[PDB]
């Protein structure tokens, strides 16, 4: 995975789209089974403690952030983050092959920090 | 007489298509319950009816509880009250009378139009900046919606 990103040196009152690019493995061979494959994108604060689904006055989205994957090839997905009253924020990604809790299976570590001012 | 009461098949017709008939439906209404027939037909089909085939009457009118059968509507919007359910009955007649034989009809569709999308709103009110943020929800528990503006 690596995180494609327009600025990273946005004012307040202004429209992003993010860009996760994803890169489907060799060793996905073990499966197969459900092509789809769910991930999410969580928003920590660059202290600790990342915000909840309910981002109040923090950041801003469309729609759930769920945003299947294929096990087929580079599919792309989106997000609008319209923010709000920030400063120093940070984005990464999990991928969870379900929607139950135990279905998460990997962490990545890729961690697109953008500041606010 | 033929006195079978068991024992057999009972009814052998079919809804066909290709022949002009009556069909009523529901689309496209801003919270406020209605309904909406179609007359695919020519050459001066007759009026119709349209009853409260109700238990108790919860599917209402708006001042008296009426059936209030059309004549020569084809489409239109019988807007409804609700008296606490979510479930009705609607016994749908249709006099429809060709050429030289008096065709009719008698339809009793069960239609249920409880809202889906349930909706909720919060605003956030900065310094000469303002943002909604909208919840969006399914009235229903565990049958899905898709969603393709908004």
């Amino acid at each position: 995975v690596q995180l494609l990103l327009d600025e990273p040196k946005v004012k307040v009152g202004e429209i992003i789209n993010l860009k996760i690019i994803t890169e489907p493995t060799s060793t996905c061979r073990r499966k197969q089974n459900s092509t789809v494959n769910f991930l999410d994108i969580v928003i920590f604060d660059s202290k600790t403690s990342k915000i909840l689904p309910r981002s109040n006055r923090r950041i801003l989205y469309n729609g759930s952030l769920t945003k299947p994957i294929s096990t087929t090839k580079v599919s792309e997905i989106n997000l609008e983050i319209i923010p709000i009253e920030k400063g120093r924020y940070e984005f990464s990604v999990c991928i969870s092959k379900s929607n139950n809790q135990d279905g998460i299976i990997q962490f990545d570590s890729e961690n697109v920090i953008l500041s606010v001012i | 007489c033929k006195e079978s009461t068991k024992v057999l098949v009972k009814q052998a017709h079919n809804l066909n298509l290709g022949e002009y008939a009556l069909e009523l439906k529901s689309v496209q209404s801003d919270a406020l319950e209605s309904l909406q027939v179609e007359v695919e037909v020519q050459k001066n089909i007759g009026n119709m009816k349209n009853l409260p085939v109700s238990f108790s009457m919860d599917e209402i009118q708006a001042r008296k509880r009426y059936n209030t059968p059309f004549e020569n509507v084809r489409l239109e919007y019988y807007l409804l009250d609700q008296i606490t359910a979510f479930d009705l009955i609607i016994k749908t007649s249709f006099t429809k009378k060709n050429d030289q034989g008096t065709f009719g009809e008698t339809k009793k569709v069960r239609i249920q139009c409880y809202l889906q999308l349930s909706v909720s709103v919060e605003d956030i009110f900065k310094k000469d900046i303002f943002f909604f943020k909208f919840l969006l929800n399914s009235s229903v528990r565990e049958e899905p919606v898709i969603l393709y503006s908004s």
